[PDB]
């Protein structure tokens, strides 16, 4: 039917082969329309890997991760490390809500092992070092998201949402 | 078009299903597609017709029906060939109205209405501007109901849309038809005031009240008068013009020193008298429309660009949109205050004008706010939603519905954090250090508050007794005595008023300068003031112990040649011989009775001196001591704005709540018996038998698309016959109408449309002017209107059949004539007329039984939470279709001092269903009333309502039906004087239990019992 | 660490026409706020801790030279800890384990959010199970006439709690903690007395996160004000923004200053620090340090028990 | 509290009244339900139900059409109007003494069958007449209240 | 501190009270009594500091300055006051009793529920500290019978059953202990659970209808009928008086309170509504 997957966005360079298809059907979740992103998720209650940035599943709520929604399955050579589910469009914490879903929605998590080894001791890191926001620019909002350089004019203006959008936990271990 | 929107608003001749299908074949005969030649006939001597495309997709975007009879159905009027004019109600489906031999008439006829337009409209001088369309937009309807003629329906097949609401409908949509051509960002414009009720609160002595109440509606009047001349009317979309006592004052302004002629007002005025106004006391007269009728919950649709003279921009500018209502706002405030800086410089020698001159410079940085925060949002559609690159597109039905959903999620977004007003100013540096201006007491403590707004510092303080004259003089005030007078008369000592309470008090001494506010960028800041120095009109105003007292003013009135001897020594019977002209309809209808109705009873026969006099003077002139209490009647619709919406909360109150519409598909097996009843019925004619075939086969067997792939059943029926219809393509008959229907009872709304509102918009101004003439028929007082609420002040006797009488109206159901609203059993019924009412939408009261002298402040604030909170907390069994179910709405509430009793009004769900259920709408009101008379008319002793706590707890604990019928019918026949009367109750009031849950209220938990509680009210309020 | 302040009757902080919710039985010419402003707390500690070394100040610098940062201030059932919510002229109360999901309700869809906000205000609000507003009429007496003396009528809204309830501040420097514990005062309102009773409950003092919950009046400096009340959806999420007069001081006997500020008990985004931080810069920014050094920019992190102010 | 005898009372009126077939039997258990309240709380309890039982006439077959009463639902308790008008009573008294565990269901049952054990009964009254006037008193004012009502005068 | 003497009293009702306030919940009463919070009846502690003052300020009149500074000025705010009151608590009203299975017969007998007990603890807990009289045996008294909540329990043994206010029906589970009397009435004290205490103490409140007659020809007037509601004689109340030393609280204490035992209270005093007698509990427990 139709599917989408999440996909983190850190500040570690965990992100560049983690997609697979750009479009899926005509449409993806996380729009961009003349104002800046829109239907960024967040998943709340998970940390992350940074080093190979994997969803490090803890039971705290104070922890929040957020990433952009697109189609497909990734890379075909997963799903058993991964969060594959259904759920009808209701149940997921989206910020910025746009339009409206059809009440249903298949969508995929890059999922990691907890790792019972060692003590959770969290922090949250922000998007800062305009740097690291330009070379990101590229690598997920272009091939994920053609219309770039052709309906966003306004590049400075999807800049600073990056830098007090976006934002998650990391365990620091 | 611009200046060319008449062709929209005039598309089609009201008498249009009279000559489809031949229902009139001479109109066709004698003249120098088939309806569309007399439209093209009488659209002339200004234009043709703008069918290229101008008018095309609106009327398709417009009617929200060409998706329902189908596209091609929708324009062959041939088809079902329906004959019979059916109107029907466009909130109920079987409510119906006949129409016959009542139409215009070719050629001879035709013309005996078209030239009256032409004895009124062409003779001024003007370059066909849009006056003309502002002088369109509302007596074309005038014209059509003077001229004896039955508004007709607008499709033979589907007729829920009267012609006049199609054309209009039209009219509104051409805008965004239009605009998204060019620069592609027509808009939807939403103006919403805060804290409404919170600013009305904040006043005393109820001139503060009504001003307040007239500000909350003129200041946003205001803005729309910088937007019904720039970019013209037909603009305002929710609230409408069609019946509307500011658009008419507005426009008989507009027709002096702009298109200014005499003989015309003369021919209009009278008519505008009649069918919008009704009212003996005009606009004139007062020269102010006495009710402010502006809700504030108002919406307007935009084109997205801007004219600066003869030359508009077709330019963007996407959000430069809103902070320009918001500076209109801002400046019509300090309009405001211009205008009473120059009043008081022309008052400029007396009293309370020697303060406001004072004030006005004493501070003016603060006044620079207004004293009413706005709240503005703004929803943008774009050419690629209407069109596929050329053409109407698919799902252009859903665009106007989605975004009428988005801008109220923005709104219920915005209504999360609350913004008082008084935040906006200014006073860390003031309230710091010695900076504050106080006239009178400067308090050594810092400041004080005002007691009337009670928030905010004060800048006036009267001392509250020393002798009351000469700490005037001595504290900077008085100097004189010449002064101190209008200074004790219009502020009571012991008062403290912050700028903004000090400015109402203001007003409500001086009325006429809202016209300063109330013409909008018409006149010249300085002209409005000058005719209003010019003339001496004074205004008076109905007080709290001034209502109180209606019925002994009317007893001295009876007793008029037998009192005054008696009299006459303390100047009552004496004659005051200035004109003054009260917004109080039953004052107009009297003090011509020899009797000074402009006096204050408090002073009088409600002081503690002179009561002692007057009751003497009462006790052998037979007539009762006063009753000091007042009623205080508010109501407010159920869901009304989420009517506009299209949910079915309004249809089922407290079976569909609100929080349904997360998850529907729990409640559907309710949504559906409603919906696609409501379809089946609706549309009359013979496409009965063809939405029912559908109506279940979203599911039954077949999936989407599935029953426009099997059912062939009539359509091919309606086809094949001479020259009809040349494209043989029969699926789009039902290739498209299932998934409308599919939509329809998938998302569990009614698909809402541009028509769908002006419908509710003209429909809510009916049942405005009909409470409005009711209020006046009764004793009472208005205060307020809007369609949603109604707030005004009313004697103690006449509350209850006043809201029997109100409930039943505002379901289009009465007994007497309404002026000229001739009520119906569903419609209005102007002088060969028949409009819709809002029969299905609940209403629900509120009322306080409030003795004068209590703080208006809070009784206003108590009716408003004993309503609010009340229209949210209490239930009661109501019978869904036999079986009983618990509903949430639809009540009154009673207050009189704590002692509270909530009345239901329908009892049975789905409000109406049958032409009979009008009959039992309110009708537990018309039992108290005939209980009132058997037990004033002593027929039934007193003692009945003290014997009720006797049967309470048996009636209660009994959940038999003819036991508890014994019970109360014992309970009244013990207290029954004459012994065989057969007062008896509904015999289905038994069992109808109220609970009302989370809150420490006491209420009866029985109908019973809150009868009797109801009437115990209604009896103290009147000792 | 930790003060507990449990009223031993009920008792009255003014308000000025401001909570009009209830559906009152008679009227009342004074309600009473339901926690009290941190003045109140802040002029309740320095009353213990007076002398004559005080001299001349704007009422706070002399109250700042005598206490550590109050943080600022909820309710206490029995183990439970109740916390102000308020939607606009619509206060709440409710417990730690509805904060935590909230930032879902302020941005998911239209009715469930309706739903989630309905059911919060009315059903799992804990408010009418704890305060009964309680009217009391005063008047007075003149000896000669023995009646009531004309003029002197006064009607007050108090607060009365239906069970054991204490007000939970924490504050620094046990220096004074020591000097505090185990002693009743007027806590603030006509002659009222409440009981001091301090422990030692260590909490978080520091975190970020995107919703914070105001439990203390957030002041707004009036410089910003004009560039502040037009992009509220950028700061406040839910609550309730209007003028608050400070108080009374003591000192000088009048009314200590007025300012926009945001209730106790109100869904403020982190947007809020970054401006009023990079809003005032000046003596304005020492001001409002005197300001939130008694309780007043107080935020709490909606997942746990976590405080912070604005400026420090 | 006695909140719910006023659906005891309603209960035990439904049975009496349709288990007094002649209507004169209803019309004299209304005359019964209004006199014998009165007596209850000026003259006594005990004195009261000496007199009740003493124009009763317990004899073993109406004593079986009352068991029956206090189990069945048809039950016919017949005789002549004067008399069981006075045993319709003494079942209203002994309904509300079982139904709210005053005196204990199966003694009560028994005892009115082992005319031994029916005096026994009395003397257990004895022992609870002090306790059955308090508790009664709102249940006899229902009846008494249900009886006016639908019982038409005589 | 600014509080260091504390001063817990009990308000015995000589006559019947009324301490009124206007008709605001009217249960078909237009004249209540001063409610709790919950419904018992209580003193507002303004009520009871201007009645005193007002009592103090004609057998004391020489001394109108010390009861001036210790009881706040008239019309001199310029200080404010050293002592206050406390709402008067009702610690014990009084109820009929018709006592089955008893050895010593009685008519009437105190009541108490554990609510109040509970308001009365908070009181003589939140005074101990300062108090150097330390209460230990009263509060222990107090803090031992709420040992037993949510039993019918009695401060006696010879009850094992009652039936209080003619309407309700206890079984009286003994003390399992022996407690010396609170008060030197040997009448017993019955601690009843709540919602049952509530109903004995709700009807053991004297209301009344009373009416207005026509001088002239002995007929009620029109609207003169309305209906007030007392607390019966013998009821107690329970108060402190708080303090802040000032030097003539010393004296205030010394000569005042010592001194005065009777007072007038609350409304009606031509009905004879409101003698109340003032014992200090420090020279009792
Ligand atoms: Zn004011």
């Amino acid at each position: 039917s139709t599917q989408r997957e999440y996909v983190f966005i850190p500040i570690t360079n965990s992100i560049t082969i983690d997609v697979k298809i750009t479009i899926g059907g005509s449409d993806h979740i996380t729009n961009i329309d003349e104002r800046g992103i829109h239907n960024v998720l967040v998943i709340t209650g998970y940390a992350v890997d940074e080093k190979n940035g994997r969803l490090v599943p803890t039971l705290d709520p104070c922890d929040y991760v957020k990433g952009i929604l697109v189609a497909g399955t990734p890379q075909q050579a997963q799903s058993n490390d991964f969060l594959t589910l259904k759920l009808p469009a209701n149940k997921l914490y989206l910020i910025r809500k746009k339009g409206n879903i059809s009440d249903d929605l298949k969508i995929y998590i890059p999922y990691s092992s907890p790792d019972a080894r060692n003590s959770m001791k969290t922090k949250p890191v922000s998007i800062s070092d305009d740097t690291i926001v330009n070379n990101i620019i590229k690598e997920v909002f272009d091939k994920i998201y053609n219309i770039t350089q052709k309906e966003k004019v306004k590049i400075e203006k999807v800049k600073e949402d990056i830098k007090e959008l976006f934002s998650y936990y990391a365990l620091e271990q | 078009f611009l200046d060319y929107k008449i062709i929209a608003l005039l598309h089609d001749p009201p008498n249009k299903a009279w000559v489809i299908t031949g229902r009139a074949r001479n109109l066709t005969q004698q003249l120098s597609r088939k309806h569309e030649k007399v439209a093209k006939y009488i659209i002339n001597q200004l234009f043709g017709k703008n069918y290229s495309e101008k008018v095309d997709n609106a009327d398709k975007l417009a009617s929200s029906i060409d998706r329902y009879l189908g596209s091609i159905v929708y324009k062959e009027r041939s088809l079902f060939e329906n004959r019979s004019i059916f109107l029907k109600n466009i909130l109920l489906s079987n409510i119906q109205r006949d129409i016959g031999n009542l139409f215009p008439k070719d050629k001879s006829k035709l013309d005996n209405l078209i030239l009256e337009y032409k004895k009124l409209l062409n003779v001024i001088n003007k370059t066909n501007l849009i006056l003309k369309y502002q002088l369109f937009y509302l007596i074309y309807e005038l014209v059509w109901i003077d001229s004896k003629y039955e508004n007709t329906p607008s499709d033979t097949r589907n007729p829920t849309h009267t012609i006049f609401d199609h054309l209009y409908a039209t009219a509104a949509m051409m805008n965004w038809i239009l605009s998204l051509e060019k620069e592609a960002k027509g808009y939807l414009l939403g103006i919403d005031t805060i804290g409404v009720a919170d600013f009305i609160s904040k006043g005393r002595k109820t001139r503060d009240l009504w001003i307040s109440s007239y500000l909350v509606s003129a200041l946003l009047w205001y803005v729309i008068t910088w937007f019904i001349e720039e970019y013209g009317p037909d603009v305002i979309l929710f609230p409408s013009l069609r019946f509307n006592q500011f658009y008419a004052f507005y426009l008989l302004e507009k027709l002096r020193k702009e298109g200014v002629s005499e003989d015309v007002i003369d021919e209009i005025k009278e008519l505008i008298t009649k069918y919008i106004f009704n009212g003996d006391d005009l606009f004139e007269n007062l020269k102010i429309p006495p009710y402010p009728i502006i809700p504030g919950r108002i919406t307007l649709i935009l084109p997205g660009l801007i004219r600066e003279g003869e030359e508009y921009k077709k330019v963007q500018d996407d959000n430069c949109f809103i902070s320009k209502v918001k500076e209109r706002y801002n400046e019509g405030w300090r309009k405001l205050i211009e205008g009473l800086r120059c009043y008081s410089e022309r008052k400029r020698e007396d009293g309370f004008w020697n303060l406001v001159c004072r004030v006005l410079k004493l501070t003016e940085d603060l006044l620079q706010t207004t004293p009413l925060n706005i709240r503005v949002k703004q929803v943008s559609v774009t050419e690629d939603e209407i069109f596929n690159n050329n053409k109407l597109r698919s799902d252009s039905w859903k665009i106007y519905d989605n975004k009428y959903r988005q801008l109220v999620s923005e709104f219920k977004k915005s209504k999360l954090v609350k913004v008082t007003p008084e935040s906006r100013l200014k006073l860390f540096e003031l309230t710091k250090f010695d900076k504050l201006p106080q006239i009178g007491e400067k308090s050594k403590r810092g400041y004080e508050f005002c007691t009337s707004c009670g928030v905010l510092p004060a800048v006036v303080i009267m001392p509250k007794e020393d002798e009351l004259e000469k700490k005037l003089i001595d504290l900077g005030i008085a100097r004189d005595e010449k002064d101190v007078r209008s200074i004790k008369n219009m502020i009571s000592p012991g008062e403290r008023l912050c700028p903004w309470c000090l400015v109402k008090r203001a007003l409500g001494a001086e009325p006429r300068l809202m016209r300063i506010l109330l013409l909008g960028d018409l006149y010249s800041v300085e002209k409005i003031v000058n005719e209003i120095v010019s003339r001496d009109v004074k205004i008076e105003i109905p007080s709290t112990s001034d209502i109180a007292s209606i019925k002994t003013f009317e007893e001295m009135i009876e007793k008029k040649n037998e009192i005054c001897e008696d009299l006459k020594e303390e100047e009552v019977c004496e004659k005051p011989s200035e004109s003054v002209l009260s917004m109080w309809q039953w004052f107009n209808k009297n003090y011509y009775n020899g009797i000074n109705l402009t006096i204050d009873p408090e002073e009088y026969w409600f002081s503690e001196k002179r009561r002692r006099y007057y009751f003497s003077v009462f006790r052998r002139h037979r007539i009762t001591f006063p009753s000091p209490y007042y009623a205080l009647v508010r109501a407010d619709s159920d869901y009304l704005g989420d009517l506009l919406e299209g949910k079915l909360t309004p249809y089922l109150a407290g079976i569909i709540d609100s929080g349904d519409y997360a998850n529907i598909s729990e409640k559907k097996e309710e949504v559906n018996k409603l919906l696609e009843e409501y379809l089946v019925n609706a549309g009359s004619g013979s496409i009965v038998d063809y939405v029912k075939t559908v109506l279940k086969c979203i599911r039954e067997n077949l999936n989407k698309c599935s029953c426009a792939e099997k059912i062939y059943s009539n359509e091919v029926a309606k086809v094949m016959f001479r020259v009809n219809v040349e494209k043989a393509n029969v699926e789009e008959e039902v290739k498209n109408s299932l998934e409308y229907f599919e939509t329809i009872l998938n998302e569990g709304r009614i698909i809402v449309t541009p028509a769908w509102h002006v419908s509710i918009s003209s429909a809510l101004n009916r049942g405005l002017l009909v409470e409005l003439e009711l209020v006046n028929k009764h004793k009472g007082f208005v205060i307020y209107a809007g369609g949603d609420d109604l707030l005004a002040m009313l004697p103690v006797d006449e509350v209850l059949d006043f809201i029997k009488e109100s409930r039943r109206a505002f379901a289009g159901f009465g007994t007497e004539k309404l002026g000229n609203m001739c009520l119906e059993n569903g419609f209005v019924r102007i002088n060969n007329a028949y409009y819709p009412s809002l029969p299905i939408v609940g209403r629900s009261y509120s009322v306080i039984i409030a003795h004068y002298a209590d703080p208006l402040f809070f009784v206003i604030n108590d009716s408003y939470n004993l309503l609010e909170e009340g229209k949210e907390i209490i239930r009661y069994r109501v019978m869904y279709n036999g079986e009983y179910k618990d509903a949430k709405k639809d009540v009154a509430i009673f207050r009189y001092q704590g002692l509270t009793s909530v009345i239901p009004l329908s009892l049975k769900r789905p409000i109406v269903s049958s032409v009979s259920d009008f009959n039992e709408i309110a009708s537990i009101i018309d039992v108290i009333l005939e209980l009132k008379k058997r037990i004033d008319e002593g027929r039934i002793s007193v003692s009945l309502l003290y014997d009720y706590e006797k049967y309470k707890h048996l009636i209660v604990a009994s959940d038999e039906k003819y036991l508890t019928e014994f019970l109360v019918k014992d309970w009244i026949k013990r207290n029954s004087l004459r012994k065989h009367v057969e007062f008896t109750i509904d015999e289905k009031l038994y069992g109808v239990r109220l609970t009302i849950e989370n809150y420490p209220i006491k209420i009866p938990n029985d109908l019973i019992s809150n009868i009797v509680y109801t009437l115990r009210i209604i009896y103290g309020g009147e000792k | 660490k930790r003060v507990l302040i449990k009223p031993l009757e009920p008792l009255m902080f003014r308000s000025q026409g401001e909570f009009e919710p209830l559906i009152t039985g008679s009227h009342t010419a004074a309600q009473s706020l339901i926690i009290p402003r941190p003045s109140t707390i802040a002029g309740m500690l320095g009353y213990i801790l007076f002398n004559k070394s005080s001299g001349t100040g704007d009422w706070l610098s002399d109250l700042t030279n005598l206490l550590a940062t109050i943080y600022g201030t909820f309710i206490e059932t029995n183990g439970e800890y109740l916390f102000p919510l308020r939607m606009g002229n619509h206060l709440a109360l409710v417990d730690q384990q509805h904060l935590i999901n909230l930032p879902t309700l302020l941005e998911k869809e239209y009715e469930r959010r309706e739903k989630g906000i309905y059911e919060l205000f009315y059903d799992k609000n804990k408010l009418f199970q704890i305060i009964n507003h309680q009217d009391r009429i005063g008047i007075s007496i003149d000896k000669s006439t023995r009646t009531v003396k004309e003029h002197y009528l006064y009607s007050a809204r108090y607060l009365a709690f239906k069970k054991e309830v204490n007000y939970v501040i924490f504050i620094d420097n046990d220096a004074i903690s020591d000097k505090i514990n185990g002693k009743i005062v007027n806590f603030g309102g006509e002659n009222r007395i409440a009981k001091l009773e301090v422990d030692d409950y260590k909490v978080d003092t520091s975190i970020e996160e995107e919703y914070y919950l105001a439990l203390s009046p957030i002041l707004i400096p009036d410089e910003a004000l004009d560039n502040f009340l037009d992009n509220i959806s950028d700061y406040v999420a839910m609550g309730k923004v209007d003028k608050i007069s400070l108080g009374f001081d003591i000192a000088n006997t009048k009314r200590k200053e007025m300012l926009t500020a945001i209730l106790e008990g109100s869904i403020v985004k982190r947007s809020i620090i970054d401006f009023i931080k990079n809003e005032i810069k000046n003596d304005l920014r020492y001001r409002f340090s005197k300001y939130e050094k008694i309780g007043y920019n107080t935020l709490m992190s909606l997942c746990k028990l976590a405080l912070r102010k604005i400026l420090s | 509290l006695y909140e719910e005898d006023y659906k005891l009372a309603l209960e035990a009126f439904k049975k009496v009244f349709n288990a007094l077939t002649h209507y004169g039997a209803k019309q004299a258990f209304r005359s019964r339900a209004r006199d014998l309240v009165e007596e209850i709380y000026n003259s006594g309890f005990i004195p009261t139900f000496f007199y009740i039982i003493s124009k009763a006439e317990l004899n073993s077959d109406s004593l079986d059409s009352l068991i029956s009463l206090f189990s069945s639902d048809n039950a016919i308790l017949r005789g002549s109007d004067e008399n069981v008008s006075y045993s319709a009573y003494l079942f209203i008294i002994l309904y509300y003494l079982i139904k709210r565990g005053i005196i204990e269901q199966k003694f009560l049952i028994q005892a009115l069958r082992c005319e031994k054990t029916r005096l026994d009964l009395i003397d257990k009254l004895y022992n609870l007449a002090p306790i059955i006037s308090a508790k009664i008193r709102t249940y006899l004012l229902a009846i008494k209240r249900l009886s006016e009502a639908l019982i038409e005068a005589r | 501190p600014y509080y260091a003497f504390a001063e817990p009293f009990f308000i015995h009702a000589i006559t019947h009270l009324h301490v009124g306030s206007g008709s605001s919940v009217e249960e078909e009463i237009a004249l209540p009594f001063q409610r709790d919070e919950l419904g018992y009846p209580t003193i507002y502690a303004s009520s009871l500091k201007g009645a005193i003052k007002s009592f103090l300020l004609k057998e004391f009149p020489d001394k109108r300055d010390v009861i001036y500074k210790v009881l706040g000025e008239d019309e001199n705010p310029e200080e404010a006051s050293l002592g206050t009151f406390l709402d008067a608590i009702l610690f014990a009203i009084p109820s009929r009793i018709i006592e089955i299975d008893s050895a010593k017969p009685y008519v009437w007998v105190y009541v108490t529920t554990y609510e109040l007990l509970k308001k009365v603890k908070l009181y003589l807990d939140s005074i101990s500290q300062l108090s150097n009289a330390s209460f230990s045996n009263l509060k222990n008294k107090i803090d031992t019978i709420l040992a037993k909540e949510g039993k019918n329990i009695t401060l006696d043994s010879d009850l094992k059953s009652a039936i209080l206010n003619e309407d309700f029906y206890v079984e009286l589970e003994a003390l399992n202990n022996k407690i010396p009397s609170i008060i030197n009435a040997g009448v017993p004290l019955l601690v009843l659970e709540d919602s049952i205490g509530r109903e004995v103490i709700n009807r053991s409140l004297i209301r009344v209808r009373r009416i207005r007659i026509d001088r002239d020809k002995k007929v009620v007037e029109t609207g003169g009928l309305w209906s007030e509601e007392y607390v019966p004689m013998k009821t107690i109340f329970f108060s402190v008086l708080l303090g802040k030393e000032s030097k003539e609280s010393a004296i205030f204490a010394s000569c005042i309170l010592r001194n005065l035992r009777y007072v007038i209270l609350g409304g009606k005093e031509t009905i004879g509504k409101g003698i109340v007698e003032l014992r200090w509990v420090k020279d009792v427990i």
